């Protein structure tokens, strides 16, 4: 049976910087936890595999290659990304009384 | 040619400028089509540039059907009744716009030959010229080779 679709919708959470770290401690240590290469397959599998499982949003493959660090994980999980239809981000965009938009599709 | 086609006088609609100006372009309407590379810069005009269009003309009511029949067009509505149709098919967002503005700018009026490159209610403030202007009178009227 198909579960109900995920909606793409991220809003990355405030604590995401503890969270991201407590992550990186449990897969991993040194300061500038920032800075920790993932060049080994398994601890970014481990890492990303988390992250995603616990954040509901996974790194593409187009991204995966530049995940170079942590850092980088850090980017790309505190970037929001929004599902709305374009339907939805021009109605819901404060239009001028005399514009009226209507969608039949 | 002109012989071939209808033509009118120069005009504005409600005497345009005299009091006040009102913009004559009332009502816009583009029907735009979600999928369709004919209705792409329609879909860019609709997200870049229609609100602030909107907002400088507060006077027309602009319409986003998002759902057109044929070709995307733009339907201008004008006070006087006149309607515009014009297809916005495979025209970049910069087109869409010089159209959108020159709708925006001119009148109802159709856009016919005018004779005339001016119009005048009152031609004449020191007397329509008439054959007795500059015509000097005689003693008692009396018309050439009258006896008395």
């Amino acid at each position: 049976v198909c579960p109900p679709l995920r909606s793409r919708a991220y809003t990355p959470p405030e604590d995401l910087q503890s969270r991201l770290e407590s992550y990186v401690k449990e897969v991993f240590l040194p300061s500038n936890w920032q800075d920790i290469s993932l060049e080994d397959s398994r601890l970014k599998f481990n890492l990303l595999a988390h992250l995603a499982d616990d954040l509901g949003h996974v790194v593409p493959n187009s991204r995966l290659h530049q995940m170079c660090r942590v850092r980088d994980v850090l980017d790309f999980y505190n970037v929001p990304i929004q599902d709305r239809s374009k339907f939805d981000e021009l109605s819901a965009s404060n239009l001028p009384p005399n514009l009226k938009i209507t969608w039949s599709y | 040619t002109a012989r071939g086609t209808p033509s009118r006088f120069l005009a504005s609609v409600l005497h345009n400028g005299l009091g006040r100006y009102v913009q004559q372009l009332q009502r816009l309407s583009f029907s735009v089509s979600r999928d369709g590379a004919s209705s792409r810069g329609a879909r860019e005009f609709v997200e870049r540039e229609v609100i602030d269009f909107a907002r400088r003309n507060p006077g027309v009511v602009i319409y986003v059907n998002s759902r057109p029949c044929c070709v995307p067009r733009v339907v201008a509505e004008y006070l006087n009744g006149a309607v515009r149709e014009e297809s916005i098919h495979c025209k970049s967002v910069e087109e869409i716009s010089t159209l959108v503005q020159k709708l925006a700018d001119q009148s109802g009026l159709d856009v016919i030959r005018i004779r005339k490159p001016f119009h005048t209610d009152n031609p004449s403030i020191q007397g329509q010229w008439h054959p007795f202007t500059n015509k000097p009178t005689t003693f008692r009227g009396l018309r050439p080779r009258e006896v008395q």
